[PDB]
């Protein structure tokens, strides 16, 4: 619980047909972030040497 | 944003402020209060 999820905007599709060039693009968009309230609260163990 | 045609201010007119307070782990306090009192009246 020291770990927050900053987040503007959700997944979201856009379809878009650009038919000077007779495809169909397709757009995907999200907003997010990692961030914690305080400096502390992670440790991780690694191989030797 | 600072990029489209038409904008605000400054950056203030960007955030929200919050009253919120917040505080980290504080160490507990255990040896204050159990021993039990002697009251005094005197020097």
């Amino acid at each position: 619980d020291n770990f927050v999820m900053p987040r503007q905007r959700a997944v979201t599709v856009e379809r878009e047909r650009q038919a000077g060039k007779q495809r169909d693009a397709y757009y995907v968009t999200q907003r997010v972030n990692l961030q914690r309230y305080f400096e502390n609260g992670v440790v991780s163990g690694a191989y030797a040497a | 944003n600072q990029s489209s045609s038409v904008e605000v201010s400054s950056e203030s007119y960007e955030t929200i402020f919050s009253q919120r307070i917040i505080r980290d782990l504080q160490k507990e306090l255990v040896v204050g209060a159990l021993f039990e009192e002697l009251p005094m009246s005197s020097k």
